[PDB]
This record gives structure tokens, C-alpha cells and sequence, in this order.
């Protein structure tokens, strides 16, 4: 028996699908989302991780004259000198007073360990969702993991579940992101070839293994000291570092809809957005013979009282008349009210308590008991906390129904002042009328 | 790697808003997001007893 | 707690002296049973239990 | 939970204060005086015997 329906995406809301097959007792099916992972597919756009400045020894070729051998090792650097007198310890360090030459050279090369401490450059586009749902119906008291895509169907014993695909295509990961260790930050990275000294990527592999190393970073040389033997540069610091003196607050402290973020496979977890379409196919098994079903008479909703607290702080009594004892399904057809309970247990003495929550301070809402119905209302009261530390048990449903004593007193005002707005129309028309015939 | 925990502050409820007392005993972090939409963050390193709400 | 539907006063005698001189039953209709509190709001009257 | 209320400074008065916590049963608190010394303070001008 298909059933389409739509739950919100918030975890550990217990909603409650109510599938009503003609000729079988009505029966309530429980479900939450426990967890909602959202991996955005990656490209490896590069790896940056600090640099290394390797310098080798100055090949100081003196009695003679060296030359520049360049090379083609990232930001390679060689600079050749003249008239330079090095001072070795112990004395001159040859024969000759002047015409020597130092062959300075220096060049980038990724640090001697960032497979450890490198941070990726991922450029996600595309989002994938993946939730853990919990059903409870029957008896099943069952948890499986879904891709909610509209693709994956999962088999709970019998029923068969898809979840479809989720409303909105909101997703917290921008066009490009950064991955260092443990936060996803939300930056433009400069594209790979391009990047400044100093600043993020002044250092950029292809990927951790592979040797590009396109390596711009100001790495300048200068003439050695008269004296000495040194081999001077000026190279602006690691850009890596910078970035992460100067990263800013990661994503992990902005996401919107209190996302949390997770790094290894980089995904956003319960990310409260939108709803989740949801299919099902259910077996004539799960449902019951109506001739089985304890039949219900004269429903009557009375609330004992009604607070509407995040939690579920409202409670009403249903007066009945059955025929046998048993269970049987109740939900709310409405969605002013979250019943706490989905299936209660009928008696002969014609008495059940149920417990709803609701954000209204007069709800009205259909309750139905097993297969009867009850035009339900109240008159709520707001809590005095300010605070809870649970998250809300009610979609956020605040405008009253026609009969409130809000609406009620509206009414009240306009109705007599729409009789008084009809009347002197009547008394106007009557003038006109005696008027013309 | 160890790591302190510190000290848990002393909420007081407000409407719409809570007072913490936070009392560190060296530099801490201290960030707040309101998971609704578009948050408003915040990250900063507490150093003394403050009143922040 | 205990929920009370159709409550209904019934003084069956009032003298109003020193002492609690009233006595009055209250008819109801509750889905379980326990104890909960019983008040007067008004002050022109004060509850014994 | 903050609750003020006023009780009267009458020895022996079963007073019943009573909170009605939203999402809560609503609780009777009852409470009474049984003595109520009011000391003054002294300054001892002089003695005579």
C-alpha cells in the first residue's frame, strides 16, 4: 500500500506518519532522523604545506672564476660574486688577494615532513546526503542507515522505505574550501600556478606525494659580508604559517542551522534544513482487520491543562465507549500538536491520557483514536524558564484557530461593529429607496 | 595528548539570553553560534573572570 | 500528576466559625489515582487540608 | 523558580502558599509561625538601686 509523506529534518523529532487503509484499522508508524551526514563531493585542487629553504655550501671556486649554473629546482636561485675574500677559521682560504668568485644558490623544497601537517585544498560542488533513521511501528524498534536521495530503498522488516530526495539543496560548504586538520574554512584559495608570497599558497603541490612544487616566494639572494663565508637570503616567511596565525574562524564556529562539522570524510551532520520526502510500501501484514480492532464510540477530547513548553506540556483525556480491550493507534491529524504517545492501550472504562506538545496558545486539532475522531482544543499557558537545555518537541506553530479567545474576542468586535456597518447601510438604502418610489 | 577541562560556567537563564560566569585560570577559547540562520558567531580568548552574555 | 476533568464545588454545610466550620466535597473525574494539592485562591475562605 | 508571596504575621495560621509552575503540577506549600521575638536594641543610660 503506497504512502507518501514528509517529515521535517530535524533530529530527535519523534514524528508520527498516521497511513489510513480503508477496511483496516488505522495505524500510526513513529520515525526520527538520529544523525544526517552531508558529504559534498572533493577536487584535490592542491596541497600546501611550509616550505623548506635547502641551501648547499657556496662553492667558492677563488684563484679563478665560476659561473652561474642554472637549474630548474622550484624558485631555483643562483647568483655568482666577484672580488669576494672568504675567511675561512684559521686564516685566508687561498693563495689569491682578489679576482674569486662565490656561486651562492638556493632553492624551495616542500618541508621534510607535511604528509603530517599539510592543509588541502578541496573545491566541492555537489552535496550527497546520508541520515540514520530510527522506526518504530508495530514492534520493530529499528535503525538503518539511508542515502536520501530518492534511490536507496531499505527493508524494515516487510515495509519497504525510500527516502526522497530532501526539499532544499541548501549546503553550508562554499564553491571552494580549505581542510587543514579538523575545520573546513570557507576561503578562496588562489588557483594553482598563482600563488603570492605570504600569504596562503605560496607554496603548492599537486598532490602530498606527487613533486610540482610551484613554489613563488620572493627567495632572493645577497652579496656575502667581506669576511665571512655565509651564504645570505631574504625570503618573505611561510605563507603556510601565516594562514594559520591569520585562518580566521572556521567553519566549524559558523555554520548556519548549528551544522556540526566533521573532517576525515569531510561532512556536515545534522544540518537542520528543510524536510524529507518519504515513500512507503507497506505489506497487508502490518495492518489489522478492521472486525479485530476495537471499535470506538462517542470520542471526546477534554485537555486537563495545556502549557505549551518545548517539551510536551499539555495533557488530555479521551472518554470513550469501546467494545473489547486492546491497543490501537492515536495521532494528531493536525500539526498544531505532537502527541507523545503513538499507539494507546483501550480499556473497557472509557478513559485514555495522552500528552501533546504545541506552541499555540489555543490549539485545535483532530485527535483520532484508533479509528474515531475528536474536534480537540485547549487553552494554553506560556512557561516561565526562559531556558531548556532540549531542543523544541513542536513544529513552531503559533497562530490560534477561529474560537481562540484571541480570535474570539476579534470576532466579537467585528461582529458587532459589521451589524453596525450593516445597519446604516440598510437605513441608507431605505432613505433611497422611499426616495425614488 | 592531555588536555584540562575548565571549569564549567555558572549559567544564569535571562530572556532570551544567558549571562555566563566564566572563570578560567589561563587562556581559554569561548565561541557561540546561534544554530538558526545566518548565526551570529563569535571567538574570542578569555583571560580573566568576565561577565560575558 | 493526576488529571482532574469536571470539577464541581458542593457545600453540604458552612457555619462560619473560629475553627474550620465548612465542610465542602468536590465531584470529579480523574484517569488514575495519587494525591496532588488542593488551594483556595480566593482568601475569603481557607482550605484545613 | 522565584515565587513572592505575603503571609500574616499571625502565630498559628496555617497559611497555604501555593506555585503553579507552568509545565508542572502546581504545588501547595504550607507554612506557619510559632514565635516571633522582636528584640530591640539597648543602650543602658544608667542604674538604679
Amino acid at each position: 500500500y503506497e504512502h507518501s509523506t514528509v517529515m521535517p529534518n530535524v533530529v530527535g523529532f519523534p514524528y508520527k506518519a498516521h497511513i489510513e487503509r480503508p477496511g483496516y484499522s488505522p495505524l500510526t508508524l513513529q520515525m526520527q532522523v538520529v544523525e544526517t551526514s552531508l558529504e559534498p563531493t572533493l577536487n584535490l585542487e592542491y596541497i600546501t604545506c611550509e616550505y623548506k629553504t635547502v641551501v648547499p655550501s657556496p662553492y667558492v671556486k677563488c684563484c679563478g672564476a665560476s659561473e652561474c649554473s642554472t637549474k630548474e629546482k622550484p624558485d631555483y636561485q643562483c647568483k655568482v660574486y666577484t672580488g669576494v675574500y672568504p675567511f675561512m677559521w684559521g686564516g685566508a682560504y687561498c693563495f689569491c688577494d682578489s679576482e674569486n668568485t662565490q656561486l651562492s644558490e638556493a632553492y624551495v623544497d616542500r618541508s621534510d615532513v607535511c604528509r603530517h601537517d599539510h592543509a588541502s585544498a578541496y573545491k566541492a560542488h555537489t552535496a550527497s546526503l546520508k541520515a540514520k533513521v530510527r522506526v518504530m511501528y508495530g514492534n520493530v524498534n529499528q535503525t538503518v542507515d539511508v542515502y536520501v536521495n530518492g534511490d536507496h530503498a531499505v527493508t524494515i522488516g516487510g515495509t519497504q522505505f525510500i527516502f526522497g530526495p530532501l526539499s532544499s539543496a541548501w549546503t553550508p560548504f562554499d564553491n571552494k574550501i580549505v581542510v587543514y586538520k579538523d575545520e573546513v574554512f570557507n576561503q578562496d584559495f588562489p588557483p594553482y600556478g598563482s600563488g603570492q608570497p605570504g600569504r596562503f599558497g605560496d607554496i603548492q603541490s599537486r598532490t602530498v606525494e606527487s613533486n610540482d612544487l610551484y613554489a613563488n616566494t620572493a627567495l632572493k639572494l645577497a652579496r656575502p659580508s667581506p669576511g665571512m663565508v655565509h651564504v645570505p637570503y631574504t625570503q618573505t616567511p611561510s605563507g603556510f604559517k601565516y594562514w594559520l596565525k591569520e585562518k580566521g574562524t572556521a567553519l566549524n564556529t559558523k555554520a548556519p542551522f548549528g551544522c556540526q562539522i566533521k573532517t576525515n570524510p569531510v561532512r556536515a551532520m545534522n544540518c537542520a534544513v528543510g524536510n524529507i520526502p518519504v515513500s512507503m510500501n507497506l505489506p497487508d501484514s502490518a495492518f489489522t482487520r478492521i472486525v479485530e480492532a476495537p471499535t470506538i464510540i462517542d470520542l471526546t477530547c477534554t485537555v486537563a491543562t495545556c502549557t505549551h513548553s518545548s517539551d510536551f506540556g499539555g495533557v488530555l483525556t479521551l472518554t470513550y465507549k469501546t467494545n473489547k480491550n486492546g491497543d490501537c493507534s492515536v495521532h494528531s491529524h493536525s500539526n498544531v500538536a505532537t502527541l507523545q504517545e503513538a499507539t494507546a492501550k483501550v480499556k473497557t472504562a472509557g478513559k485514555v491520557t495522552l500528552h501533546f506538545s504545541t506552541a499555540s496558545a489555543s490549539p485545535s486539532f483532530v485527535v483520532s483514536l484508533c479509528s474515531a475522531r475528536a474536534t480537540c482544543s485547549a487553552s494554553c499557558e506560556p512557561p516561565k524558564d526562559h531556558i531548556v537545555p532540549y531542543a523544541a518537541s513542536h513544529s513552531n506553530v503559533v497562530f490560534p484557530d477561529m474560537s481562540g479567545t484571541a480570535l474570539s474576542w476579534v470576532q466579537k468586535i467585528s461582529g458587532g461593529l459589521g451589524a453596525f456597518a450593516i445597519g446604516a447601510i440598510l437605513v441608507l438604502v431605505v432613505v433611497t429607496c422611499i426616495g425614488l418610489r | 595528548c592531555r588536555v584540562p577541562m575548565a571549569r564549567e560556567p555558572t549559567v544564569i537563564h535571562g530572556k532570551r539570553e544567558v549571562t555566563l560566569h566564566l572563570h578560567p585560570d589561563h587562556p581559554t577559547l569561548f565561541s557561540y553560534r546561534t544554530l538558526g540562520e545566518d548565526p551570529q558567531y563569535h571567538e574570542e580568548w578569555v583571560t580573566a573572570a568576565v561577565e560575558r552574555t
